[PDB]
């Protein structure tokens, strides 16, 4: 199941390589190249970045995105709610990489949709 | 009454002699310095501080001694494990840690250190909510921990710096005395939820089903696959300023680094050497991955430092750093426990009777060692060492008038005959 998975996701990544980087050649803005490097489904250049662009603490959650802790997932989700529940203003981008930490994308409420 | 002391220790020797495994003895030895600690420690005059601290420090060192002498001595060699190069890291570390004792003393010694570690009390009236401050003063665009990373700090309000200070540094010294499961339900608790998933980072890939070996500690896969990475990701973090001291040193920390100087400047003997051990442990374990092909060469992001300290340079240095307490003659005895060149030290201060003399549990402490010692390794302690140790201690057994209980130490020579 594992090595399926993982040539089935190689290859989609084939696929929309183009799409993304036209997209990442384009953005003006760092945590949305962040986001695009994560379709890209390169979790490590989207940590690199992060550190990069001194957005550290994002960059060590990023090294999570492909494990599939549980505990991780409902951590990202409550910070979530917590944020669509006042939150006074959250970062566009930063809101859409902890909807993919939560697991569940579109599946949701902050959703990818 | 507290001049009994001497009882506890030989009333323990009575009972091991009398029951005709000894690591009791040593164990016991512990209990009886802390009982003793915990005395002077109470209500005392200010001259019984510093012996109390002279007894807790005794006490460690049995501890560390139970330690060592239990996992080197009870050695009955278990079966050793096979990999495959489609196991985890996970088990690969575990691997390590099985084979290579050497290594795992170290891993005993921090947790002995760990042990041994002050914490503060729990920070009282904590806030509903994190950087509560700033999103009520408005200017907070976005809420998360990197916001005022990508733009100046002069984003954050003062009390919710303040108050990421106190967070912070309670995390680190969780984090330093291995209160690990403590340290994350505070970052859960504390609405720190990014941070507590920074310290989820800490564990090495498993899969029960795949590293078959532990389809017992484990139901359900856990850690982190990409773990090099994490480990620059965090190192890099740490070294990124604009961040709060103890936020960096707890980043240093788990990356195998040494914390930054705001917050080493205030580490002790056994702090500071916990922080080397380490560092020698971190950076082995990556090689010894490195070496099998488990590392994937993506993931080298950063130079971390390749080559690993020997205990006994680490000693070496953190002794130069720390000279009054490394020379504390119990501490002494706990380096020479460590490196095992323990009846090496007997033998030495055994010529210092021939400023040994002015500090009195040293004597005893010595004596009981060397008891200790040859009962659990006989041959270790020289014959004669023993004489001269035993020797001494009665004719202070006699200045303290207990020739009560003189006949327990007497059951080691012939010499006995001349009592």
């Amino acid at each position: 199941k594992k090595e399926r998975h993982c040539r089935l996701t190689s290859w989609i990544v084939s696929q929309i390589g183009p799409e993304i980087e036209e997209k990442i050649r384009n953005s003006s803005n760092e945590i949305e190249q962040i986001f695009l490097y994560l379709l890209l489904n390169d979790v490590v250049r989207a940590s690199k970045l992060a550190i990069e662009s001194k957005n550290g603490h994002l960059s060590v959650l990023i090294s999570y995105l492909g494990s599939n802790d549980p505990r991780i997932r409902d951590l990202a989700e409550l910070q979530l709610q917590k944020w669509s529940t006042g939150g006074c203003s959250i970062d566009k981008n930063i809101s859409k990489i902890y909807k993919l930490l939560s697991g569940s994308p579109f599946e949701g409420l902050f959703s990818l949709k | 009454y507290q001049t009994e002391r001497f009882t506890k220790f030989s009333d323990t020797l009575k009972e091991f002699k009398i029951e005709q495994d000894p690591f009791n003895i040593i164990r016991e030895f512990r209990s009886a310095a802390g009982q003793l600690a915990l005395d002077l420690a109470n209500s005392g005059d200010e001259s019984n501080v510093i012996s109390s601290k002279d007894w807790e420090l005794e006490a460690r060192f049995w501890h560390l001694v139970e330690l060592l002498l239990v996992f080197r001595n009870a050695d009955l060699d278990l079966d050793e494990m096979e990999l495959h190069p489609y196991n985890s890291r996970g088990l690969f570390e575990k691997k390590l840690m099985q084979d290579n004792k050497q290594l795992y003393q170290i891993w005993i010694v921090m947790v002995w250190l760990k042990e041994n570690t002050y914490v503060m009390e729990r920070p009282k009236n904590v806030p509903t909510s994190k950087w509560l401050n700033s999103i009520t003063s408005g200017g907070l665009k976005s809420c998360d921990l990197d916001f005022p990373l990508r733009e100046n700090t002069n984003v954050l309000d003062v009390k919710d710096k303040e108050e990421d200070h106190i967070f912070f540094k309670y995390i680190y010294e969780l984090i330093l005395a291995g209160a690990i499961d403590e340290a994350l339900e505070e970052a859960k608790l504390s609405d720190n939820i990014s941070i507590c998933m920074i310290l989820c980072g800490i564990q090495e890939y498993l899969n029960p089903v795949i590293d078959t070996q532990i389809a017992n500690e484990f139901n359900t896969q856990q850690g982190i696959k990409k773990h090099s990475l994490w480990r620059r990701t965090v190192y890099s973090l740490s070294q990124q300023a604009g961040l709060d001291p103890y936020e960096r040193a707890i980043y240093s920390y788990l990356s195998g680094a040494i914390p930054n100087q705001e917050v080493l400047q205030y580490s002790d003997w056994e702090s500071d050497l916990h922080i080397h051990l380490n560092q020698i442990l971190q950076t082995e374990i990556e090689n010894y991955l490195l070496e099998n092909n488990q590392v994937g060469t993506d993931e080298l992001i950063l130079p971390l430092p390749s080559h690993a300290l020997t205990v006994q340079e680490v000693l070496n240095r953190v002794a130069s750093r720390h000279p009054s307490e490394s020379e504390h003659p119990i501490r002494v005895l706990m380096a020479s426990v460590i490196l095992d060149s323990l009846p090496s030290v007997i033998h030495s201060s055994v010529e210092m009777l021939l400023d040994i003399i002015d500090k009195p549990y040293l004597l005893r402490i010595v004596t009981h060692l060397a008891i200790c010692l040859d009962i659990i390794n006989p041959g270790s302690v020289e014959e004669v060492d023993k004489s001269k140790l035993i020797t001494t201690y009665i004719s202070l057994l006699k200045l303290q008038g207990l020739y009560e209980n003189i006949p327990i130490y007497a059951t080691f020579l012939n010499e006995s005959d001349c009592l």
